[PDB]
């Protein structure tokens, strides 16, 4: 019924000096107020920790490189045929692969030196312009090709001899030629059967690194001593060098542990390559109920994981009968093997394994994605800690970002997965609790949070907890 | 003491582009291209979302020219389908839909003001909700001083939105004729033509346009609005599609598919990109783009809960006005009181999905209400009448676009309908009672706080 004050009625109550003075006062105090939220908020930003620089990353410190040793045993075809790749780019990038290597492409037809020219591609594989068009494909879904230099393919040595390096200066004159062409690197094998080698590697690194900055060089050896490794990395160290060093069938939990922390600590934790061997797949030493755990862990160290083509399947050269094992056939489908029917399983190709979560190739891929989108697994910091009797477990943090940890066991028996460390910095202290993401063999469920000090561990167990940024 | 009609065309241009262009266009222009998966069809479904939207632009025109009342929805719905639907309607934009929409664009203008000093790590979060506070604390002030103010910071504030866009633009078309034209050379390849993919591709661009209807908010205060409203909305409505398909067209032109699908805020990107120097001039430009947002939002909803108070479904008093200045002084500070405790809440960016089938509900029966009209009673003085077409499709759309967030996330749209049915007991029992009924305590509270905060503001109700 007040109806509130009428204008003029307003206007005559209005005049005690007690309302005109609140109104004064509750003004002043807006602004007081509004002022110190403003203080308070440039305070706390000042009061706040500035955050490290990003290293600024070539293309191949992301994710993974993919190697093909024989293009016609590739598609599964007799036929060497780029234009057959078009429909295994595809392929290539379900398995996010960030890189290629395509095998020697070049003519090579026996041990004559000068007959064997690397500017010309076989007609079997193809022709140059088929060949420009794969890279244009390939650069539209950003998979920049490396082209496989080694000379003799078709050899017992690449080199077509131990002691001449004429074929350096091919090697020279081919880089330029390729590089206007369009290549983004170039990788040689046989290390240890060419002499003078240092000076090469270096002369080599130093012209492609003054073609450009992105263009790559990549050294392969099948030596097995630390001491010939750091002898070869003393000049140039942008040399991606693959060895057999991590090849250990025993490979006990302590025993990995000790050669890749030796193999970082000899060099102060800086860039490098970690595949199994030059040219061999990892079944080629590793039996079947293990192939998950190095998948596991080479899409985690600390480099870039190269692979030979084949193993995101699990292929073995060995059940598959009649085919040399250097070179098998990717099982597309059940028929894309045509001799001997039924050998073939479901487990044993792509597409019965595309619908399987608990299939071999979507680890490959789950994996492929973690490695190539997460910064604490790009260019992270890396810490392993001392666990129980073979035990392999580290972990990786970058700065803020969602931190990483593995857990793995090199043993055949069930392990209480104690995690005792003791010595983790300050901005990656563990925690008690944190999430999950995949195991190796099943039995758990993603996205529950489990606490991390009563963890039960099974025989070729290998776990992804992660723990978000805290103080 | 009436409500000056100062309101001019360009300021109502200002009002529809600087509202509809925001951070949809800025952070997350990557709705339709994920469910597309090629390039060429996602600007085609750009296109068509804009051309629809389009419609529905028209419609509105259309009502708010018939009618001529503020609310922009509730007016309508009230006059076409009744009171308590106009005041289910009130509840819900009263309770969540104004106030997390505020929190949300003073959240982000926070998060932008200071990106350049933390650029890779993630800003603190006191600082974030102190630059927030701050903000609508102080834009509810020079709202709450006149009203030209508000229209000279809106101005403003859209004229730098604008000519960012216009530099992102120009910019990626004299990158495409460098002679590159590299991504479009063999563009719709690997498109994904299922419907369930056109499908999500139409409802994330139809959400990429909504707010074409905040200049009907204020229809009571345009100089004369049967010219201004109709060309307003028409002027509007063309150049914001344009600049959204020009953009769309500078992004997939400098960057790859690989990262703006997984891009945090691909404008920052671009900017990384291209711009060698000056990668700070793009936050600043989101940031300016949240400012305008937040003060258009303000301006709608301080009239929004005028015209509720003033139909007597809120409180008797928020239909007051200032006696010296004519600006309605309870309506601001309410609206930046709830604002403002809306931004205590962590984690408050879950709270746009309780409400994406409410929203839409209200425009489709604002317009099934426009038919109704049209059919009921045909002979009121209507000055611009269209045909029935686009009404229809319009509420073909919004059947559409109703239907598709129930199937899917449908426990989320239930707790919505909860929400917005959560304000019937006040209505069955204080609003649609009559007067004199009610218990006398309330009402002598009630009229006495009335006293106490209209001496204290300087306000009569209007005349
Ligand atoms: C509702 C508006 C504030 C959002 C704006 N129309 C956008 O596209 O993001």
């Amino acid at each position: 019924k007040f109806t509130g004050l009428s204008k003029e009625e307003l206007l005559k109550v209005a005049g005690s000096p007690g309302w005109v003075r609140t109104r004064w006062a509750l003004l002043l105090l807006f602004w007081l107020g509004w002022l110190g939220m403003l203080a308070g908020a440039v305070v706390i930003i000042v009061r706040a920790p500035r955050c490290r620089e990003l290293p600024a990353q070539k293309w191949w410190h992301t994710g993974a490189l993919y190697r093909i040793g024989d293009l016609q045993a590739f598609q599964g075809h007799g036929a060497g045929n780029l234009a057959g790749l078009k429909g295994r780019l595809d392929y290539l990038s379900s398995l996010k692969v960030k890189g290629l290597v395509l095998g020697p492409i070049h003519k090579n037809q026996k041990d004559d030196v000068a007959q064997t020219d690397l500017l010309q591609i076989d007609p079997n594989f193809g022709s140059k312009e088929d060949f420009d068009s794969l890279l244009q494909s390939a650069k539209k879904k950003s998979i920049r090709v490396i082209l496989d230099l080694t000379p003799n393919y078709r050899g017992e040595n690449s080199w077509f001899s131990t002691q001449v390096d004429t074929v350096a200066t091919k090697v020279k004159d081919a880089l330029e030629f390729w590089l206007q062409a369009g290549v983004d690197g170039f990788q040689v094998r046989d290390i240890e059967n060419l002499k003078d080698a240092s000076s090469f590697l270096a002369e080599w690194q130093n012209i492609t690194k003054g073609f450009s900055e992105d263009r790559l060089l990549i050294a392969g050896t099948n030596s097995s001593d630390l001491q010939q490794i750091l002898s070869l990395l003393e000049s140039n160290k942008d040399l991606l060098l693959t060895s057999s060093y991590l090849s250990d069938s025993g490979s006990t939990g302590e025993h990995t542990k000790s050669l890749v922390t030796q193999y970082l600590n000899a060099t102060g934790n800086r860039w490098c390559s970690w595949s199994l061997s030059q040219a061999r797949l990892l079944t080629s030493f590793l039996p079947a109920q293990l192939l998950r755990l190095y998948q596991l862990m080479l899409f985690t160290l600390p480099g870039t994981p190269v692979f030979s083509y084949g193993d995101e399947i699990g292929l073995d050269a060995a059940a598959l009968p009649g085919q040399p094992m250097e070179a098998p056939v990717m099982l597309w489908d059940e028929s894309s093997f045509p001799d001997i029917p039924g050998a073939v399983s479901a487990n044993m190709t792509v597409k019965g394994q595309s619908e399987d979560p608990g299939s071999l190739l979507s680890l490959f891929r789950r994996l492929s994605d973690q490695r190539s989108k997460e910064r604490s697994l790009l260019h992270g910091d890396f810490h392993a800690f001392s666990a129980g009797p073979g035990l392999f477990s580290y972990i990786r943090h970058w700065d803020q970002n969602e931190r990483f940890l593995v857990v793995l066991n090199f043993g055949d028996v069930g392990l209480s997965a104690g995690l005792q460390a003791s010595d983790l910095p300050a901005s990656a202290s563990l925690p008690a609790k944190a999430d999950l993401l995949l195991s190796t063999q099943p039995g758990r469920e993603e996205g529950s949070p489990l606490e991390l000090e009563r963890l039960k561990l099974e025989p070729h167990e290998g776990l992804l907890l992660r723990f978000p940024y805290a103080a | 003491m009436q409500l000056k009609k100062e309101i001019s065309l360009l300021n109502g241009v200002s009002l529809v582009v600087g509202n509809m262009i925001g951070s949809g266009i800025f952070v997350s222009p990557k709705g339709v291209l994920v469910h597309t998966a090629s390039y060429g069809m996602s600007l085609i479904v750009w296109a068509i979302g804009g051309l629809f939207s389009v419609v529905g632009a028209l419609c509105y025109a259309e009502l708010g020219t018939t009618i001529t009342k503020s609310g922009a929805s509730y007016a309508y719905i009230l006059e076409a389908f009744g009171g308590f639907i106009a005041f289910i309607r009130l509840w819900v934009s009263l309770l969540v839909v104004e106030p997390t929409g505020q929190a949300i664009i003073a959240i982000t203008f926070a998060n932008y003001i200071i990106q350049p000093s933390f650029p890779s790590c993630d800003p603190p979060y006191l600082a974030c909700r102190l630059l927030a506070a701050a903000c609508i604390c102080l834009l509810t002030f020079v709202n709450c001083a006149y009203v030209k103010w508000g229209t000279r910071v809106q101005d403003t504030f859209t004229y730098a939105k604008v000519v960012a866009l216009i530099a992102i633009i120009v910019m990626g078309l004299v990158k495409l004729c460098q002679g590159h034209s590299e991504h479009f050379q063999d563009a719709f390849e690997g498109s994904s033509w299922d419907m369930g993919n056109l499908s999500l591709a139409l409802y994330s661009a139809l959400f990429s346009y909504s707010g074409w209807d905040t200049l009907n908010f204020v229809t009571e205060e345009i100089k004369n609005p049967e010219r201004n409203l109709p060309l307003a909305i028409g002027i509007s409505m063309p150049i914001v599609t344009l600049i959204y398909i020009l953009t769309n067209v500078a992004y997939y032109t400098v960057l790859n598919i690989s990262d703006v699908l997984s891009s945090d805020a691909v404008a920052v990107t671009f900017a990384d990109q291209t711009f060698g120097m000056f990668s700070w001039t793009i936050p600043i430009a989101v940031a300016l783009s949240c400012f305008g947002g937040l003060n258009a939002s303000i301006f709608a909803s301080s009239r929004l809960f005028f015209v509720g108070s003033r139909e007597g479904h809120l409180p008797d008093l928020l239909s007051m006005i200032h006696i010296e200045r004519f600006t309605p002084i309870p309506a601001l500070l309410f609206n930046c009181t709830m604002a403002l405790i809306y931004l205590i809440v962590e984690d408050v960016f879950q709270l746009i999905n309780y409400f994406s089938f409410s929203y839409w509900f209200f425009v489709g029966l604002s317009v099934v209400g426009q038919l109704y009209l049209r059919w009921k009673e045909p002979k009121r003085p209507r000055p611009l009448k269209l045909s029935v077409f686009f009404p229809i499709v319009f509420c073909i759309c919004s059947v559409f676009l109703v239907i598709v967030p129930l199937f899917t996330d449908t426990i989320n749209s239930l707790i919505g309908i909860g929400i917005a049915l959560s304000g019937v007991p006040f209505y069955f029992m204080g609003v649609y009672l009559p007067e004199s009924r009610r218990p006398l305590f309330i009402r002598n509270v009630l009229a006495a706080i009335t006293r106490g905060t209209q001496q204290l503001c300087f306000c009569v109700l209007t005349e």
